[PDB]
RNA sequence: AAAAAA
């Protein structure tokens, strides 16, 4: 339903690319990188 | 009744060319489903069959599968519950020969057949070949291994189910009618079987 | 293959035995039933006959392994936990000497998985038990089960023996096996990720709980 | 809206309470944490067994709705992750209808909520916050909003309502609405006017409830 | 007194480190400290005292349990009705043995302490403290009589030595007593009339709940049997 | 509950061309039974049948008065099997089957129960199965048959309600019989034993009225395992088998 | 969850709101009642019944 | 779920009964003091015996009588036990041994004893009549289910008053409570049940039996025999139910009837008194409200 | 569905 309140049939292709976008994004997850302070370690 | 809403108990109820339509796999609640609609003369029948399984039974030591069939009244309350159990027992005597039970050890297959709409312008004898058609479709759609396609026909109240291309019989239902119709009913139902068989096979391939 | 490609349930595919003539010698093709097929008996000309008959609607596949295997592939059921397979499970309850779970999905072979659909509020789902000795190869004798698994945590394991017809026996001894997905405080907190093999941390609330983690 | 309540009227139960509002009187009881049945076991959270019986006859589908609505309120209240794989039996028995039980069940619902929460307190269960429920109705003619009406006021009422809010910080700040039931003909303007008077009266019973606990719990300690 | 309600703001500042305890809950996500019960907040240590008739397994707690089952691995002991069972190992007894097992039938009263108690795991008790001379009254309780009371009356009786119960009962009669933190009190005397006199007192004292009414009840109870 | 070693033995024995039964019976032989009748004074008719395996069925016949214009079914058969529910699958199946066997427009004359043009006798048939080691459909059938042969009702006085205070009417009718058959291999069998049905490939339920085969006729699965399809010639053979050996059993149960 | 029974006339019948996982802001009620009005007005006249 | 009882308790209570002592400090022939409180509405009644707390509510509706008895009325009792009385009782269990027993005992005390007139509950013969229902709510379980439910039902029926009905042709009309006063149900006699508990201790072995009246929850689990006798002020036995248990002489049976008659007579005069005090309580309140008009 | 002697 749009702003006017009129029913709009969602295309059968619309949901297809939604699955293509989801399956592609879920297959390769971005590696979560977080750093922790280590005052006990020293360089060479 | 504390289970459902039956309303006032002091009240009383109201007092007053073969064509087929096959559809399968329209229910996502189960493993296999089927819709069968037949219209002939002044009598049409629409029923739905759902198949849930095969699902594992805990502690079961059965080396083969276990089939359970139950018929239900969807809308019109006509057939007696006692008679529904009888047909169910007849139907299970059929598919226990049809279904390859050796494939599902320690498992069980539940079959629900909903009798939705039946117009009539014995009695339940005519619906039997449609119940067999529905179940055989729902089982084949579900993935259950069937040794052969089960089908039947109704001739003068005499129902007989065939497999292996009508060469053998997996079920026989004779009620009322008359005598000496043995050879005739076997030939008339065999034509209905072959007709129902090809439409069933075509139904599974097309969709 | 001189045999029908498409097969509905009840359709004749090929007889019991077969043979052909090549290189001046008779080659014997041995037809054996498979998933989707069933060897049954037919009668014709007053004489018995045995032939491979498909029981499921689909395409016929004739393959050979180092004999001709005849099977029918549909357009789940065949997939069942067998010794050596990898299975994703969920912890249902924790005891002191063991840890019982329930089987959700099973890893396929060359990742892809086979999800077993069942009702978790009934008990129809396959149940499995992970022994305390099968937790890790390191120190098999003394293992604290509380510091390894947790109710609700997802555990990737491998089935050793089926045992009886009730519970499956799994193990998380190797590196690629252990708790995969888990949350803080039995699922009340935020998501946690696997860092060390024996330590699971959460890069959100800074919470750290002791689990048995697998290798990324 | 003068009410009355008691705490710990039952012996063999872990916690109990007796709520009184107008004519509707609903006594509640709570046992837990105890050993759960195999079918009720929840590996992480805490299981809730809720039972609501009427004043006359046997529990029907009507009471099944009362149990379902009561469950929605007590669920977020109790910290389920404190008692993994355990059981809590909550039974609410209605002693008197206090209304027309055939046409209206929203008066008894609020009382079942109030009595249950008090029993949860007495039984010593982990609660995230506090709660209070009041029955509301709107007369067709006067078109006024009445908080905690009577039996005769419901018969001529156009629409009936039920409000249950969650309270934090000394029973002042409202975290979230737990339950909001409404039945009958009403518009949107009457709805926001219902919460305006409801939230005020709810907090009035919250602070009223709080002092009831103090008078009963403190002498035990 | 300072009365506390669930969901209310916590008076104690989050700046200074404060050790947790029973009565308060640490939110696994928002990391805020909130009260979950109703009672009086005691700050020395932070915990909340609330009225409860149901006991929960906790480390270092003295409990009186009843053997409801005998297995090969351990004992099944119920510290309270309808509650989950507790695991009492065979090695949890003084002078333990391998092949030889301690003699305990179904229904025998045992006075033990809870060693390991996890929320998501079956609790465990041991019939020998860890440790206080191995004899704090631990072991089988022969004969006598037990009484069910609330948890508030049980803990104050065992811990607080200013509680005028063991003080007032010792003057009326000479007896040995064992008190569990699960609301169970086991008292054994010589004559049965004395045990009955002790049962009726605690039954009335727990009901009325008055510190200065102990001597009054005990006087009229012991003179009633005669 | 037989072992596979027993089932494989009994099958190879029954499926053989000179079919050997475990008890030596020929394919048309019936096991010796025992029928007691008229042992219930409170009921209009009664019967009791003991079988070889220890199966037992008690059938009671009672009646009342009602308008036959408002009641289409003047014959109600109720089946109660010991240790079984009233809504059980097998119970309600037999309950529905026997009602088709004994019906006003099937195998029972409706004019026999006709007293006047307004009122008629409605017969209530009750069935109590004490012990059942097999399908009692044939056992119950022989019990209801002997129960209707020996029946006594209040004798009418007027014509076309009042009854005779002493003298009584003896209902003389031809009650239907139900013979269960077993299909093992290519051979047909009459009166299947307990252990025979567990290995039988299929089965037949055939009725009988007035020296002729009649409805209902069903094809029941005696088990759930070795159930297989059968050739049409077996149905023609089975029906003919019942046809020729029925005057023998009827003649026996007549005495 | 939020359950609404809206009528084409503009009024309402059944209103069920239960928050168990998050706070329920009044702006979401107005958003729910707005979406329920159009949903009910669409189902009122669709198949011309 | 089952109640776990220690071996020490079982030995203590049994030995105490041999010394004529019990936990609640009572006698063997003594019955627990019963207090009866009526609610606002008529028919609502609360009965309490020591720690045992029950509740009863009498209702009524217009229904049709059975075809077997068209000249009679309808009566039914609900004794369903909720877990409120304890976790020992399951939810929705009518197949309970002691539960169906309590239901039948109080049913035989009301119906088959001719206590309540079902013929006077018949509006139209073979058409419509009154249907009196009594729902027993078991609040707290300290024992004495049969006894407490027996008083609650009886006291409720005598305190209950059905709306006056006038027959107009085939139409049945109902008069409001403000226009006309409700007519009380007719009770010929008041039956009251007394529950006995038998014990057979060891040691001090030829002849030894212990019988107490109205046992508590702890005493009810240790008893070897159960006996329930129902008596009234009319010097007659309403009903008596002894199923198995410890075998007893016929003399000891009538010995328990004599001890019970002194108990039922005392509380029946208490019920009639509390009915009298409550009847005049509503009378003085009705006159005060009118005087301020 | 552990148990007894040494
Ligand atoms: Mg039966």
């Amino acid at each position: 339903y749009s702003k006017d309140g009129l029913p709009n049939k969602v295309k059968t292709e619309d949901i297809r690319i939604r699955a293509q976008n989801f399956k592609s994004a879920l297959a390769n997850l971005e590696d979560i990188i977080f750093e922790i302070e280590k005052p006990l370690v020293v360089p060479v | 009744d504390r289970r459902r809403l039956l309303g006032p108990a002091a009240a009383k109820p109201m007092a007053f060319e073969q064509e087929l339509s096959l559809h399968t796999g329209f229910i996502e609640n189960c493993n296999g489903s089927a819709l069968v609609e037949a219209r002939s003369l002044g009598h049409q029948t629409s029923l739905i069959t759902a198949v849930y399984g095969p699902r594992s039974i805990r502690g079961s030591f059965t080396s083969q599968g276990t089939i359970s069939i139950q018929l239900k009244n969807g809308l019109l309350e006509k057939y007696n519950t006692n008679e529904l159990k009888e047909v169910s027992s007849f139907l299970m005597g059929i598919f226990n020969s049809v279904v390859n039970l050796s494939r599902y050890p320690k498992s069980g297959i539940d079959i629900f057949v909903y009798l939705t709409y039946d117009k009539d312008l014995s009695q339940i004898s005519s619906l039997i070949p449609h119940c067999i058609t529905s179940i055989t479709l729902a089982l084949a759609d579900a993935g259950i291994e069937l040794v052969d396609m089960a089908g039947a026909g109704e001739a003068n109240g005499t129902v007989v189910s065939f497999i292996k291309n009508g060469e053998e019989i997996v079920g026989f239902w004779k009620d009322d009618g008359d005598d000496e119709d043995l050879l005739e009913c076997l030939d008339r139902c065999k034509e209905q079987y072959n007709r129902y068989r090809d439409l069933m096979i075509s139904c599974l391939m097309n969709q | 293959f001189q045999f029908p490609e498409i097969a509905y349930p009840g359709k004749l595919i090929c007889p019991q035995y077969g043979t052909e003539n090549k290189d001046g010698e008779d080659i014997i093709f041995n037809y054996v039933p498979g998933p989707g097929t069933k060897l049954i008996q037919y009668e014709h000309n007053g004489r018995t006959l045995e032939a491979i008959t498909a029981t499921l609607v689909g395409t016929v596949r004739c393959e050979e392994e180092k004999n001709i295997l005849v099977s029918v592939l549909p357009g789940f059921a065949n997939n069942l936990p067998k010794e050596g397979d990898i299975v994703l499970t969920r912890v249902t309850r924790l005891s002191l000497q063991r840890a019982n779970v329930e089987i959700l999905a099973v890893e396929d072979k060359p990742a892809t998985f086979s999800v077993s659909q069942a009702s978790s509020d009934l008990g129809e789902t396959f149940r499995g038990i992970i022994r305390s000795q099968d937790v890790r190869s390191t120190d098999r004798d003394r293992v604290k089960v509380i510091e390894c698994f947790k109710p609700g945590d997802i555990v990737r394991a491998q089935v050793l023996s089926l045992g009886d017809g009730t519970n499956y026996y799994l193990t998380t001894a190797r590196n690629d096996l252990g708790v995969v997905f888990a949350r803080a405080a039995n699922g009340a907190g935020g998501l946690m990720y696997a860092t060390d093999w024996q330590m699971m941390t959460s890069p959100v609330t800074g919470a750290t709980e002791k689990r048995k983690c697998a290798k990324p | 809206m003068s009410v009355q309540a008691e705490i710990g009227i039952l012996d063999h139960v872990d916690g109990s309470s007796e709520f009184v509002s107008q004519d509707t009187k609903v006594i509640c009881s709570v046992t837990g944490p105890i050993e759960p049945k195999a079918r009720q076991e929840l590996p992480t959270q805490l299981a809730l067994e809720i039972i609501v019986r009427p004043a006359k006859g046997v529990a029907t589908t009507r009471e099944k709705v009362l149990e379902d609505k009561l469950r929605a309120v007590l669920t977020p209240l109790i910290t389920r992750h404190c008692y993994p794989r355990q059981l809590c039996q909550i039974t609410c028995q209605i002693l008197e209808s206090g209304e027309d039980e055939a046409e209206f069940s929203l008066r008894e619902l609020s009382c079942c909520i109030n009595a249950a929460f008090l029993a949860l307190v007495d039984a010593g269960i982990a609660l995230n916050s506090m709660c209070a429920s009041i029955p509301i109705a709107i007369i067709k003619d006067t078109s006024d909003i009445i908080v905690d009406p009577t039996a005769e006021q419901l018969k001529i009422s156009l629409s009936v309502h039920t409000l249950a809010l969650e309270f934090v910080n000394g029973g002042k700040v409202v975290k979230n609405v737990l339950l909001l039931d409404s039945n009958g003909d009403f518009n949107e303007d009457q709805l926001f006017s219902l919460l305006e008077l409801g939230e005020q009266k709810c907090q009035e019973l919250v602070t009223n409830i709080r002092r009831i606990i103090q008078d009963n719990i403190s002498p035990r300690l | 007194s300072t009365f506390i309600f669930p969901g209310d703001s916590f008076p104690v500042d989050p700046t200074t480190p404060v050790k947790l305890g029973p009565g308060i809950y640490c939110d696994p996500n928002t990391q805020e400290i909130r009260p979950v019960n109703t009672g009086v907040l005691h700050v020395s240590t932070a915990y909340i005292d609330y009225s409860s008739k149901r006991y929960i397994p906790s480390v270092n707690d003295f409990v009186i349990g009843v053997i409801i089952g005998t297995f090969s691995d351990s004992y099944k002991v119920s510290l309270q009705n309808f509650s989950s069972s507790v695991s009492l190992s065979y090695m949890a007894f003084p002078n333990a043995s391998k092949k030889n097992r301690p003699t305990l039938q179904v229904g025998d009263l045992v006075y033990a302490r809870v060693c390991t108690a996890e929320k998501e795991l079956e609790a465990e008790i041991e019939c020998f403290d860890s440790t206080t001379g191995r004899d704090a009254g631990f072991g089988i309780l022969e004969d006598g009589m037990i009484i069910d009371v609330n948890l508030n009356f049980a803990r104050q009786l065992l811990f607080n030595n200013d509680f005028p119960l063991l003080k007032v009962l010792a003057a009326h009669t000479k007896f040995e007593v064992a008190i569990g933190l699960n609301g169970k009190i086991w008292v054994k005397c010589e004559e049965l009339s004395n045990t009955l006199a002790c049962y009726r007192t605690i039954m009335e004292c727990c009901q009325k709940n008055d510190t200065a009414a102990f001597k009054d009840i005990a006087k009229r109870q012991f003179k009633e049997i005669l | 509950s037989l072992s596979v070693a027993e089932k494989s033995y009994l099958y190879d024995s029954l499926a053989s061309t000179p079919s050997i039964r475990p008890d030596g019976r020929l394919p048309h032989q019936f096991r010796p039974i025992e029928i007691f009748t008229d042992f219930l004074p409170s009921s209009n008719g009664s019967s009791r049948i003991i079988a070889s395996d220890g199966s037992e069925c008690i059938v009671s016949i009672k009646s009342k008065v009602v308008d036959h214009h408002v009641e289409n079914e003047l014959l109600q058969v109720d089946v109660d099997i010991a240790g079984q529910r009233d809504d059980a699958l097998v119970v309600e199946t037999i309950t529905s089957l026997l009602n088709k066997v004994l019906k006003s427009g099937s195998g029972v004359d409706s004019s026999k129960l006709q007293l006047t043009k307004k009122y008629s006798f409605k017969i209530f048939v009750d069935v109590l199965v004490i012990s059942s080691h097999s399908h009692p459909v044939s056992l119950i059938s022989f019990a209801i048959y002997s129960a209707l042969n020996s029946t006594y009702l209040p004798k009418l006085i007027s014509a076309f309600p009042t009854f005779h205070d002493y003298d009584m009417v003896k209902l003389d009718i031809n009650p239907p019989l139900v013979f269960i058959l077993a299909v093992v291999g290519n051979n047909m069998l009459l009166d299947p034993a307990a252990n025979e049905s567990e290995v039988a490939n299929n089965g037949l339920i055939i009725s009988w009225s007035n020296g002729k085969i009649t409805s209902p006729i069903r094809s029941v699965a005696l088990n759930d395992s070795n159930v297989k399809s059968f050739k049409p010639h077996l149905l023609k053979q089975g029906l003919a088998m019942v046809e020729k050996y029925a005057p023998d059993v009827v003649r026996s149960l007549e005495n | 969850t939020i359950s609404i029974l809206a009528a084409p006339s503009g009024n309402y019948k059944q209103l069920t709101l239960v928050g168990g996982g998050a706070k329920i802001t009044p702006e979401m009620i107005k958003r729910s009642l707005l979406l329920s009005r159009v949903r009910a007005d669409d189902l009122s006249t669709r198949f011309n019944i | 779920k089952d109640i776990e009882i220690s071996a020490s308790e079982s030995k203590f209570i049994l030995e105490a009964l041999r010394q004529n002592y019990r936990l609640d400090g009572r006698s063997f022939d003594q019955f627990r003091d019963v207090e009866i409180t009526f609610g606002k509405e008529f028919g609502d009644v609360s009965v309490k015996m020591g720690n045992t707390k029950v509740h009863c509510r009498i209702s009524c509706q217009i229904a049709q009588p059975y075809e077997d008895r068209p000249f009679e009325g309808l009566f039914v009792i609900s004794t369903e036990i909720s877990p409120m009385a304890g976790s020992q009782f399951e939810n929705g269990n009518i197949t309970g041994e002691d539960e169906v027993l309590c239901s039948r005992i109080i049913e035989k005390s009301v119906r088959r004893s001719g206590a309540l007139d079902v013929e006077g509950l018949c509006i139209v013969a073979g058409s419509k009549c009154w249907a009196v229902r009594a729902d027993v709510h078991f609040l707290d379980c300290d024992g004495g289910f049969i006894d407490a439910s027996c008083i609650a039902v009886m006291a409720g029926l005598m305190h209950f008053k059905k709306p006056d009905i006038t027959v107009h042709g085939e139409q049945i009309i109902v008069h409001p409570v403000n226009e006309r006063e409700p007519v009380p149900l007719g009770i010929l006699h008041i039956p009251i049940c007394v529950t006995f508990s038998f014990f057979n201790p060891q040691d001090t072995e030829t002849n030894s039996e212990i019988s107490i009246i109205d046992a508590t929850l702890k005493e009810e689990l240790l008893r070897d025999g159960v006996l329930t006798v129902t008596l009234n002020k009319n010097r007659e036995v309403v009903q008596v139910s002894k199923a198995g248990g410890l075998p007893m002489d016929a003399l000891t049976l009538m010995k328990c009837c004599h001890e019970a008659y002194s108990i039922i007579e005392k509380i029946t005069d208490q019920i009639l008194q509390l009915l009298k005090e409550d009847s005049e309580k509503r009378n003085k309140y009705a006159a005060m409200l009118t005087s301020e008009n």
